[PDB]
């Protein structure tokens, strides 16, 4: 994952629409790859328990 | 873009006096300037219409830093311009900026009332730069060369 | 072919082909010119936007 | 030009900017012109320049 000039996304003033707007992208982005790193895991595990109990069978 | 790189350019101002200094911006011990901004006054008695075009026969495109000038009185206005407003054009084929000065006493800054807006104009390869004023012009000195690439700005105060 | 959905608009007249005309896509060439009075338009691409939807 | 219509129009008009002051006077006579169109909800106000472009 190899970024290099992005959104700015801390302000130092008050502006209003298009601040609300690069806010409000920022916080989808990271709603959405929190959701996809919480749900990976839990598939991961849940498949790791899996073969490990499958190996012993 | 990612650079500074700077070309000094082939303006020839004629009939203004160039190179004007302020005591709030010292460099060394005397008065100074922006070093890539050229500070246009009267020269005798006249400030005349400056007309000047500046074509890009290069391959990349230039980036061009001016302003204009703020005056806080109508004395400061005409002792440095003689005309009593300035106006300041700078247009490409695609383009054009206008400003007209506004001459207004602002709150003390280095001892100064006065104010300065910067602007700036991308001119394509194959297009030409012109720059019109009839005063209150903060000319450029020349052109920084523009790239594409992996360079980016950050704020922070972390140690290198 | 020739012309810009802003040039077909205004009326550019080797664009007059396309007076009434409608579109679900209207498709941009590179080869695209003006050739009527030099012209600009303030904020170009949001009157280009709501032209072509 | 009022619209009694039930939908919305849709108007393009211009502002022309001439090149010298002989152009601007031999055409509209006044030495500086002014275009103002407006509704109850919008005025859009423009000042043309009289320049010398590219
Ligand atoms: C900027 O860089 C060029 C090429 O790297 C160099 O030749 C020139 O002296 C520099 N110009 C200024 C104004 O610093
Ligand atoms: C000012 O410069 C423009 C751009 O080249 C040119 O067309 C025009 O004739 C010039 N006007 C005068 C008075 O030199």
């Amino acid at each position: 994952n190899e970024k290099f000039h992005q959104i700015e996304k801390e302000f130092s003033e008050v502006e209003g629409r298009i601040q609300d707007l690069e806010k409000y992208v920022e916080d989808t982005k990271i709603d959405l790859w929190s959701y996809n790193a919480e749900l990976l895991v839990a598939l991961e595990n849940q498949h790791t328990i899996d073969l490990t109990d499958s190996e012993m069978n | 873009s990612g650079t500074l790189e700077f070309i000094t350019e082939g303006f020839t101002w004629t009939g203004v006096t160039q190179n004007g200094g302020s005591n709030a911006c010292k460099r060394g011990p005397g008065s100074g300037f922006f070093s890539r901004l050229n500070w246009l006054t009267k020269s005798g008695s006249t400030y005349p219409v400056l007309n000047v075009t500046m074509p890009n026969n290069d391959n990349f495109d230039k980036l061009y830093i001016w302003g204009v000038h703020h005056p806080s009185t109508n004395q400061e206005q005409t002792s440095l311009y003689v005309q009593a407003s300035g106006r300041v054009t700078v247009s490409t084929r695609r383009s054009q900026q206008t400003i007209i000065p506004n001459i207004e006493s602002r709150p003390w800054v280095r001892g100064l009332s006065s104010r300065i807006s910067i602007y700036w104009t991308i001119v394509k390869p194959g297009d030409v730069l012109v720059i019109n004023s009839n005063g209150n012009l903060i000319a450029p000195r020349g052109y920084f060369k523009m790239r594409t690439g992996k360079s980016s700005i950050m704020r922070s105060d972390a140690p290198i | 072919i020739d012309c810009t959905l802003i040039d077909a608009l205004l009326g550019d007249p080797h664009c007059d082909v396309f007076q009434n005309e409608t579109w679900d896509l209207f498709v941009e060439r590179s080869k695209a010119f003006s050739n009527c009075y030099p012209y600009d338009v303030p904020d170009y691409a949001s009157l280009r936007s709501l032209v072509a939807s």
